[PDB]
RNA sequence: AGAGUAGAUAUUGUAAGCUAUGUUUGCCACCUUCGACUCAACAUUUCCUCUUGGUUGUAAAAGCUAAGAAGGGUUUGACUGUUCGUCAAUUAAAAUGUUACGUGAGUUGGGUUAAAUACGAUGUGAAUCAGUAUGGUUCCUAUCUGCUGAAGGAAAUAUUAUCAAAUUAAAUCUCAUUAUUAGUACGCAAGGACCAUAAUGAAUCAACCCAUGGUGUAUCUAUUGAUAAUAAUAUAAUAUAUUUAAUAUAUUAUCUAUAUUAGUUUAUAUUUUAAUUAUAUAUUAUCAUAGUAGAUAAGCUAAGUUGAUAAUAAAUAAAUAUUGAAUACAUAUUAAAUAUGAAGUUGUUUUAAUAAGAUAAUUAAUCUGAUAAUUUUAUACUAAAAUUAAUAAUUAUAGGUUUUAUAUAUUAUUUAUAAUUAUAAU
RNA sequence: AUAAUUGAGGUCCCGCAUGAAUGACGUAAUGAUACAACAACUGUCUCCCCUUUAAGCUAAGUGAAAUUGAAAUCGUAGUGA
RNA sequence: UAAAGGGAAGGAACUCGGCAAAGAUAGCUCAUAAGUUAGUCAAUAAAGAGUAAUAAGAACAAAGUUGUACAACUGUUUACU
RNA sequence: UGCUGACAUGAGUAACGAAAAAAAGGUAUAAACCUUUUCACCUAAAACAUAAGGUUUAACUAUAAAAGUACGGCCCCUAA
């Protein structure tokens, strides 16, 4: 009771039902912002949801995907807008997490907000597809994006990339294959493009974003170490 | 001793069994106590397992937790199983009521 | 319960600016912005560039005005005669206007 | 753990049936309770027809409150809090035989140095 | 004076004398609330415990009386508003005070000086009482001092990281019972030791949570009543592709469990009739004090566990001595020398602070700190402490993930693998 | 009546200073009246522990009050309207 | 601090005083004494039974018996002690 | 314990008045405004009709529509 989780300032039905509330917005909407507290709360609940949700779909044991199920069901609010929900844990939300262990949800920090000083985040699932058709991008992994984004200035300063941003695009593709990731980045780029004032060439791009795949993928003090006399 | 008690044994000790715990004679000057078992309780770490179980004495009850891996207890012998209508893990609800053991003693006469 | 003299210029001043807790430090934590090299603090998303993505997600996950079938090819004429365009009470004219009460996020320095 | 007009089984033929107890004899504040193996001072509240009214000693025998540690890392509880009834500068039983309906005790007693109390018993549990 | 089997001065001590205290009852008029609870601090004119002198009244044991001694300790009930007091049961003892007869911006308000009312008394009466009785009203967020904690700045015999002594501020200091010496000494008998040690405890304090018990609004299960879902299945519509000869079949998706009419005014329900308008289907959720009840992990806790009650030593108090003059004797010295002697003192032990000193480092590709992030050993905020790895190695901070374990309550009438049978097992 | 009773009930009558419509005396019922006893039940207490929520605490926004001669507002003893 | 929930062994040892907080073994149908002003007044009597229930298990109505003083009784009273 | 005005002190302290919120979008303007969905609260009401009352507060100036019959006033008739 006392220092398993968070409290919120709520009484315990009440933060259940709010918990319960962001995890189903959060599968519905892909990224959401809110209050850092709530955030990490949240994520807790998803990432749960999640790895239940996996257990069903792997586990031969009938009673055990049975109870699995019942869990996922107990743990969402199936309603308005969350009706076809459970069908969409199934078979959209599980699968891109099939091989990931834990960290299904992401929580990047915000500014605090101005009229309250409270400080804001924004928590969102992790490999989110950018990339819908009949509709051109997705409202998908805000992180990717600025990533891109960067990649983009950088280009633009015709400066060397960041070590950092080297890191995060490496910690992107660990879980993605090379020739989807290079389509999603391409994606973006465009569309990044037409919002900056930036133009476009997109052979050249291409081999940008090439260039930029290889180096991730293929991989390459005053104190002396030295055993007791 | 850990085989009875073990979660992974099926014909382990449940709340419900009578038994009989024989103390070493060597170690100590205690006479056996025949119980019934009203709670397993399982530790984080596995030494310190108990069990809690008592006996109606002559108008009189007596209920007793005996560390399981104590060298004074010899061995522990089940006298008789339990009874698939008694329904839980832990049975402290039977004390006061029908459900009551009564005699164990005078049952095994 | 109460003050038993008029507090000081000096005491209250002290008690006020003297100690360390009490005064602001300056936000020393913060570093330039990968995408645009922009001001932000540490250890946090820059505000600019995640709103410019929102806004771009907006503009692509815009849901479709639902106009009605009728009032597309409503005559001006006709439009005119039924729904006349009424005087507001005040309250609403103040609600109207957003930008008197209603504050849009600044942009930082860029950071050298 | 006996206190102040705690009521309690008085386990013995002596008579007496049920007493009260009035005070704690070796702990020095009066708050502290008496738990087996230690001597009490008690009214007798209720006896057959030593009288109802009688100031006399006992010693706890038993007790309902587990908790009680013994060295060998167990507990043992009963269903009452009984005592046995002595004598003010003998400390010996008053009476001749605990009662073999409902006369058992804890080993404690044995350790304590309560034999005669404790061979009197039907059981030492 | 006089008691005290004798004899004022063991113990007692008339009336009269000389003082001290400002704890009682008063006097003065400088000046305008008793109790209970909580927490106690200080004193010593000491109740207990330690040392000692006197005791035909010190045989011993219990006492009586006196000196040193304030280190530790000094109670729970019935009665009463009571402090007190009378009892009961204990205790080593249940000491007497001072602190605005300590403590109401700390609690209570039973007593006690208001308004109501009654009784007895007094008064012709309004009314009154060193009467009696029932009821009955104040509140305060803390400015400064102070105290309890926690930080920032700072001057450091000059820095930083770490270790740190003396010292200063406190805390602690114990007590009983039993057993041994010993049924010994002593005593006709009864009775019954000192000196000294050990073991049990007692109060007090500290720490802890392996276990025990409590809790546990994360922990599942059971369960009463109402409602709202999701999935599946049957039905119907629409949309989208498929086959068939726009129609029908089947696939996918979405939406749908309605509605109208009868049964003499109304409303509801039932059944009929209308309509595609449904499941004694699985699983959920909400509300009812967490809806109620049985268990319950961590953590926190005591009713639990563990430990301490600080030695050894130095100088002493009252007291007990040796030699030994001044003073041919005597005299422990208010002479020179020489000794014993207390739960007291000094010290030790424990905690907090301080930081002498010590080790190392020196303008820096990763010097020492702070800001920042994830946090709990820490925590009101702070501060403290752990981590901020992702390159040649090595380091897990929270969340997740996996693991075994625990918790729940069904489970061998089982699960898993192979073909009702075989093997491995929950 | 309680281990123990200044309380309670009964009885006794030097009624300091009862008494008959300022009614006297015993009773059924009634009473949020006032005393007392027993049963049961309990955190009232031995003796406090844990948990929840709203505060308290920190950040942002708003923003009081009584009070106030002026203050650079320590301890002790003494002094002194 | 307030407003709740739970609590081992005790069960009023608390306190001016069980204040407060516990405490309900049918809400339907039976069955219900003494006393009495003869009114199931007492009485919703206490106790007790029938149906339901065998230790897990909604909410609300329903919380004892007796003695004494005072007043017959239902009422009215000091709006704000 | 003057009177009026101004400005302090306590103090950036207490408090912000019975409490269930979340997301997305309006709007790279929103804890507080609006819309959608989710969740909750009241439900012999915190609903729906009304009486009285009142700075018209309303869904507003382009504004609250009556021959009368489960429509009120005035009007007729009286009570106190
Ligand atoms: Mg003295
Ligand atoms: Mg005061
Ligand atoms: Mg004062
Ligand atoms: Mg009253
Ligand atoms: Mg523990
Ligand atoms: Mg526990
Ligand atoms: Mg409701
Ligand atoms: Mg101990
Ligand atoms: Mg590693
Ligand atoms: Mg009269
Ligand atoms: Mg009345
Ligand atoms: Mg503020
Ligand atoms: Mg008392
Ligand atoms: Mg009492
Ligand atoms: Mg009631
Ligand atoms: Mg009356
Ligand atoms: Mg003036
Ligand atoms: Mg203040
Ligand atoms: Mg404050
Ligand atoms: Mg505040
Ligand atoms: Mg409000
Ligand atoms: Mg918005
Ligand atoms: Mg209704
Ligand atoms: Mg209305
Ligand atoms: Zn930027």
């Amino acid at each position: 009771t006392v220092g398993i989780a968070r409290k919120l300032s709520r009484d315990k039905a009440h933060r259940d039902a709010l918990l319960k509330n962001l995890a189903c917005q959060l599968f519905q909407h892909e990224s959401i912002v809110s209050t850092h507290a709530k955030c990490k709360e949240a994520s807790r609940v998803a990432e749960r949801i999640i790895t239940w949700t996996k257990r069903a779909i792997t586990t031969s044991n009938s009673v055990a995907q049975a109870e699995l199920k019942s869990q996922i069901q107990s743990q969402l609010f199936l309603a308005g807008d969350n009706r076809k929900l459970m069908k969409r844990l199934f078979s959209e939300i599980a699968p891109r997490y099939l091989e990931r262990p834990g960290g299904y949800t992401r929580v990047l920090r915000l500014e605090p907000r101005a009229n309250d000083s409270a400080p804001q985040s924004v928590l969102e699932l992790v490999d989110s597809p950018v990339m819908s058709e009949s509709h051109t991008v997705n409202r998908g992994n805000l992180k990717m994006w600025l990533l891109v984004k960067s990649v983009i200035n950088d280009d633009a300063n015709q400066l060397p990339h960041n070590p950092l941003t080297l890191q995060n695009l490496h910690k992107v593709a660990k879980f993605k294959a090379e020739a989807q990731l290079h389509g999603e980045i391409m994606l973006i780029k465009q569309v990044l493009l037409k919002e900056m004032s930036l133009p476009y060439d997109e052979a050249l791009e291409n081999e940008r974003t090439q260039a930029l795949l290889k180096e991730v993928y293929s991989s390459s003090s005053s104190y002396v170490m030295v055993p007791r006399p | 001793k850990r085989k009875l008690i073990s979660k992974k044994n099926k014909d382990r000790l449940k709340a419900g069994d009578v038994v009989r715990i024989v103390y070493d004679s060597s170690k100590c000057s205690y006479d056996t106590f025949v119980g019934y078992i009203l709670s397993i309780d399982r530790k984080q770490l596995v030494q310190d397992a108990s069990l809690l179980l008592r006996n109606q004495i002559a108008k009189t009850a007596v209920e007793i937790r005996v560390p399981l891996f104590s060298p004074l207890i010899e061995r522990i012998d089940l006298l008789t199983p339990h009874v698939s209508s008694r329904q839980r893990n832990k049975h402290y609800y039977i004390r006061g009521t029908r459900l009551d053991v009564g005699d164990l003693e005078a049952g095994l006469r | 319960a109460v003050p038993k003299k008029k507090v000081s210029h000096q005491k209250k001043r002290q008690k006020l600016y003297g100690p360390g807790k009490k005064q602001l430090k300056m936000i020393h934590h913060l570093n330039k912005c990968p995408s645009c090299g922009h001001y932000k603090r540490a250890n946090t998303l820059c505000m600019y560039c995640v709103g410019q993505i929102s806004h771009i997600w907006k503009t692509h996950t815009a849901k479709e005005e639902i106009k009605p079938r009728q009032e597309e090819e409503l005559s001006e004429l006709d439009q005119r005669v039924l729904y006349p365009g009424r005087r507001d009470t005040k309250y609403t004219k103040d609600l109207k206007d957003k930008d008197n009460y209603l504050e849009r996020r600044v942009r930082t320095l860029k950071k050298d | 753990m006996i206190f102040l007009k705690s009521v309690i089984k008085v386990i013995d033929n002596s008579g007496a049936q049920l007493a009260e107890c009035i005070k704690v004899i070796r702990k020095g504040s009066p708050k502290s309770p008496a738990m087996v193996g230690d001597r009490i001072v008690c009214v007798i509240q209720k006896a057959k027809p030593v009288k109802k009214g009688d100031i006399c000693h006992a010693i706890v025998v038993r007790s309902k409150q587990r908790n009680m540690c013994r060295k060998d890392g167990s507990t043992v509880a009963f269903g009452d809090t009984a005592c046995v009834l002595i004598n003010k500068n003998t400390g010996e039983p008053l009476g001749t035989r605990i009662m073999a309906n409902d006369g058992c005790v804890d080993r404690t007693l044995k350790d304590k140095g309560y034999n005669k109390i404790c061979s009197l018993a039907s059981r030492v549990i």
